[PDB]
DNA sequence: TATAATGGGAGCTGTCACGGATGCA
DNA sequence: TGCATCCGTGAGTGCAG
């Protein structure tokens, strides 16, 4: 554009503040893609939303806020010696065992149950007065024979196995500590895995967290106008935003950093000019700066 | 082409906010103020003079002007001498110049996304002395008022709290300008109360009331006097160029006499007074027509009682008050063959 | 100062003639 | 390039009014 050219309003605001449009979805229906996400026009955006120019999407309000909080925990289960296979640490979906034909996996206490069902697989916890006695881990291809909060003497069977038994998907075999007996073995798995739990962000709120961030206790979500209501990170986990109100996509670049900042909010700025972190990162496009 | 379609266009271009942006925007805007004066105390600037320096750099250096009530003048050495200081902090601190930036953006856009709604107030206030668009401004004014003075906290759509601020303003304008001689706005407040006490009297009378049946239904130090004299000021003036006959070629005021200068008759007998009193001054005595010649003044006059009558006469105090009585005593029988003074008392 | 309120409203009519500046096959 | 076509400018004197 050249010296004493006319500009309608819009093509200023083109030049001067730049490209964008923003997108709503029909309430519930989620992304097909999610937030920090680089993507391009005609991109599919959820099941009746699609995108009409190129940039870097953003998430406007997540009605829906999960927490994969991590556990990290002790649990064994025996199983014939002839169809187990011995490995050092089980990856997920991995197999560990294949049975000749089904093992009803026993009791090794007396207790109550306190089943606890994953996606694909189980835990069973057994424990007298409250104090924990037993925690078994049935993995996928066993299938238990017990309900919550039932009554197990010793030896009576708890659950199933029938052919292939793999770990579960979302679940991990840190380390495995065998030891036989009889013509089996009983592992305990120093078993990994994580547990979602879906919490609400309310108009008058909002998230206070990146897509997938780490906390440990005691961190904070969400705010919210009355401290009740406001969702605190019970232990440790990581984020994840499901279900905005709307995504504007932007076109801009994106540039993390880690340490003090060096361009506050609205400043504009050229390539090679000096964004943040003592020099390292720096611009790409002629821009205007969003803290 | 049409100065208002054209404000209702650029209007229809920033879009209608949603609850929640209603929300983040305002929320946005009253942490950028705390951010403030928190970072006004870890640096002691002012607070002002701190808030228009993050008001220059977000809106761009477009616009720039030493704002007054803030004691530097805000020239653009000023913003980078206190970006600088500012921008200076630890990423701990400096924390909350990225909380004002962020938060004067959204006064922005909170004010340009609700302009539709003063548009459809300030509709109903016309022809009341104020332009549509200066209702508009006025209205607007308002609005920024209703930005700096909300809480998002109190669960209130923005809409309840702003048509407060707006509808404050337009009444306020149309109180202040409107009328070619201002008159306080409290004393507009009355009028209309006449006028709309009055009305309901004719509507209540078959006919337009007296003064007395206001001063009664206008009630207690209300007499008939004191309507009249409040009327006698509600009178708005006229123009001089209002036209005169059913052609054009009149002016109603061309019809109107120009008194303050001095006719040429009127001119011409202060002239020969001013010298007909001077033929008789030097006529019987020119030193006691001097000491009572300053008693008055040939121009500016010369008049107190004693004092510097007092100080250089030529003799004493109470000396020339006698001279000055044979002074005037002399000028009574001066003017008595040289008649010629009667006539300029008409 | 706090339910909520978010793009206007009247056009006006029956003259004429010339000269200059702008748009278009 | 020549020629529609629009926009802006004028449109008598004085006196009563």
């Amino acid at each position: 554009v050249e010296k004493r050219q006319l500009l309608t309003d819009e093509e200023y605001r083109e030049l001067r503040y730049g490209k964008q449009e923003t997108y709503p979805l029909p309430p519930g229906v989620d992304a097909l893609v999610k937030d920090g996400e680089e993507v391009v026009k005609g991109q599919e955006l959820a099941p009746g939303v699609v995108s009409r120019l190129d940039g870097v999407a953003l998430y406007r309000f997540p009605r829906r806020v999960r927490v994969e909080y991590v556990k990290k925990e002790r649990a064994g289960l025996r199983l014939p010696l002839a169809a187990w296979v011995e490995k050092e640490a089980y990856k997920p979906g991995e197999i560990l065992a294949e049975l000749p034909e089904p093992y009803l996996f026993r009791a090794e206490e007396e207790g109550v149950v306190e089943l606890k069902e994953l996606e694909e697989g189980a835990f069973l916890v057994l424990r007298r007065e409250d104090e924990p006695v037993a925690t078994y881990f049935l993995p996928v291809g066993m299938t238990p024979l017990v309900v919550h909060g039932e009554i197990v003497e010793k030896g009576q069977p708890l659950a199933e196995a029938k052919g292939l038994l793999r770990m579960p998907r979302q679940v991990r075999a840190a380390q495995v500590e065998a030891e036989e007996e009889g013509e089996t073995v009983y592992l305990t798995l120093f078993l990994e895995w994580t547990e979602p739990k879906d919490y609400r962000v309310q108009p008058h709120m909002n998230v206070v967290v990146p897509e997938g961030a780490r906390v440990e206790a005691g961190d904070k979500i969400v705010a919210a106008i009355d401290p009740e209501e406001e969702v605190i990170a019970e232990a440790e986990g990581v984020v994840h935003l499901h279900e905005p109100a709307s995504i504007l996509v932007v076109k801009a670049r994106v540039y993390p950093f880690e340490d003090d900042v060096e361009v506050s909010t609205g400043d504009r700025v050229a390539p090679g000019d000096v964004l943040a972190d003592g020099g390292k990162v720096k611009s790409d496009v002629y821009g205007r700066v969003e803290v | 082409s049409d100065p208002v379609r054209q404000y209702l266009h650029e209007i229809g271009q920033v879009p209608l906010l949603t609850l929640e942006e209603e929300v983040e925007l305002a929320r946005k805007v009253e942490e950028g103020m705390e951010a403030i004066k928190k970072l006004s105390e870890i640096t002691g600037l002012d607070p002002d003079l701190i808030r228009e320096v993050v008001r220059a750099k977000i809106l761009g250096s477009a616009r720039v002007r030493h704002i007054p009530g803030l004691k530097e003048t805000l020239d653009p050495k000023t913003v980078e001498e206190i970006d600088q200081k500012l921008k200076s902090l630890p990423k701990e601190h400096k924390r909350y110049l990225h909380i004002a930036r962020e938060g004067e953006a959204a006064r922005q856009h909170l004010i340009e996304a609700n302009l539709r709604l003063v548009v459809s107030i300030a509709k109903k206030y016309t022809g009341r002395g104020l332009s549509f668009l200066d209702l508009i401004q006025e209205g607007n004014q308002g609005l920024i008022r209703a930005v700096e003075k909300f809480e998002y906290k109190r669960r209130f759509k923005f809409s309840t709290y702003a048509t407060w601020w707006i509808r404050q303003a337009i009444n306020r304008a149309i109180a202040d300008q409107a009328r070619t001689i201002r008159i306080p706005v409290h004393m507009v407040e009355t009028i209309n109360k006449l006028s709309r006490t009055a009305r309901q009297l004719q509507q209540e009378l078959g006919r337009e009331p007296t003064y007395e049946e206001i001063a009664e239904a206008m009630g207690p130090g209300w007499d008939a006097k004191r309507v009249e004299e409040t009327l006698k000021i509600a009178q708005e003036p006229v123009s001089l160029e209002t036209p005169i006959g059913d052609e054009k070629d009149s002016f109603y005021g061309d019809f109107i006499p120009d008194e303050h200068l001095p006719s040429p008759v009127d001119a011409a007998t202060q002239s020969l007074l001013s010298e007909e009193l001077e033929k008789a001054l030097s006529k019987l005595s020119e030193r006691e027509a001097m000491v009572l010649k300053l008693r008055k003044g040939l121009i500016d006059g010369r008049e107190h009682t004693l004092e510097e009558v007092g100080a250089f006469f030529g003799v004493t105090r109470e000396r020339i008050r006698q001279i000055e009585n044979k002074a005037l005593r002399k000028l009574k029988y001066h003017e008595s063959r040289t008649r010629k003074l009667r006539d300029f008392l008409d």
